[PDB]
């Protein structure tokens, strides 16, 4: 399906995504669209952050689901 | 018409390096990151409108992790000594510290702050797992040793470790993809001012990267004093960051969803100028 | 002339030379960045080992190109 990560400057970024894919899986697809590493990545969706372990399965998802990314940038 | 600047100097080195001085003149510049920083009107824009104030030139960044404590050594030396044992001390500062308690109220708080933004509310337990995150980033295990690179916080706390102001040169936005959360101000506020370095550490950050700024005349040792102005190219003042403490007597739950209560702990401009001037000579130049 | 040099788990390093540099001058340069020893390092591009006493031009390095570092 197709899902969009929101950043705090207002970027979209349209993302390739199925229910079977993780948190983790996610992450690993922005990483190779924006270069930012998995582990600098926070994403939240309805006000939570989101999981590595649990799939896009354990929470809600749709055609058109907006999740937010928030980074922890590192020097 | 008058922009606050700050007149500092190279710090002392003497004691953990008798020769670093020969070390800083030996440095290399990083020029790639002078470059982007100075395209992009964050480094040296100062020269122009203010005179009698070199240019600032970021020092050889470094690829092992430790660039953010490298930086305090301020040369080669550090490598193999000082660079692990400020890591270690910043550990220790975060775990054990006498302000550790003061210094997670104002993580904490500013982070609550920061995560309305997204909407992103953090439980309890979030919180402790958050902050047992923090730790573990300053923790000396490997994975040549590589370190794992450090946050925005732990460069709040290198200010306490040094006791002396770290004033960060950076950009605002990420190639705008992202909030960049370096550039600004950190204070050494759980200690007290007369126990601190008057001259602050001024550092570049650029790529997940860490440099000393420095003058060319500080790099050949002819010039003791340079310039870094405390606002930007806008000339608005920078950020302090984590400055806000809200206390012991703010309920977390309650007082951050209070308006009011958020309003009596928000600095004013008067309030930041005090901080700043209380830990730094603040110049008003024309 | 501007290269990179990359490691196993550390941050890509970036340098400024010249095509007419020698390994040790480019070893040099890595020390201060990576805290190795010229003599422990080992330098590789593009399947050939950098060996002292040559320049980066006798291995053909380009602009933007890539070493790697390793003990």
């Amino acid at each position: 399906m197709q899902i969009f990560v929101k950043t705090l400057t207002g970027k979209t970024i349209t993302l390739e995504v199925e229910p079977s894919d993780t948190i983790e899986n996610v992450k690993a697809k922005i990483q190779d669209k924006e270069g930012i590493p998995p582990d600098q990545q926070r994403l939240i969706f309805a006000g939570k952050q989101l999981e590595d372990g649990r799939t896009l399965s354990d929470y809600n998802i749709q055609k058109e689901s907006t999740l937010h990314l928030v980074l922890r940038l590192r020097g | 018409m008058e922009m606050p600047i700050c007149a500092f100097q190279l710090p002392d080195l003497t004691v953990y390096n008798e020769d670093f001085r020969s070390f800083i003149e030996r440095d290399l510049i990083e020029q790639s990151m002078l470059v982007a920083l100075e395209q992009a009107g964050r480094l040296n824009w100062w020269v122009s409108v203010d005179p009698t104030s070199q240019r600032l030139l970021p020092l050889a960044t470094t690829g092992d992790g430790n660039c953010l404590l490298h930086a305090a050594s301020l040369g080669m030396w550090g490598f193999h000594d000082r660079d692990l044992m400020l890591r270690k001390a910043l550990y220790a500062l975060m775990e054990k510290g006498v302000e550790k308690e003061a210094l997670k109220r104002r993580w904490r708080w500013q982070q609550t702050q920061q995560n309305k933004e997204s909407g992103l509310v953090y439980t309890e337990d979030e919180w402790q797992k958050e902050w047992n995150e923090l730790i573990k980033l300053a923790s000396s295990e490997p994975r040549e040793p590589v370190y794992e690179s450090l946050e925005e916080f732990h460069v709040f706390v290198l200010a306490h470790v040094l006791r002396r102001p770290i004033v960060v040169v950076a950009d605002t936005m990420l190639r705008a993809f992202a909030p960049i959360p370096f550039g600004g101000i950190y204070l050494p506020l759980e200690v007290p001012a007369s126990q601190c370095h008057r001259s602050p550490l001024v550092l570049a950050y650029d790529q997940a990267h860490f440099s000393a700024l420095v003058s060319m005349e500080q790099k050949e040792n002819t010039k003791e004093q340079a310039v870094i102005p405390l606002t930007d190219s806008e000339y608005k003042l920078l950020p302090l960051h984590f400055a806000v403490d809200p206390g012991k007597g703010w309920e977390w739950g309650k007082d951050d969803s209070d308006n009011v209560r958020l309003a009596s702990v928000i600095l004013s401009l008067e309030v930041k100028l005090h901080l700043l001037h209380s830990y730094m000579n603040v110049k008003w130049i024309p």
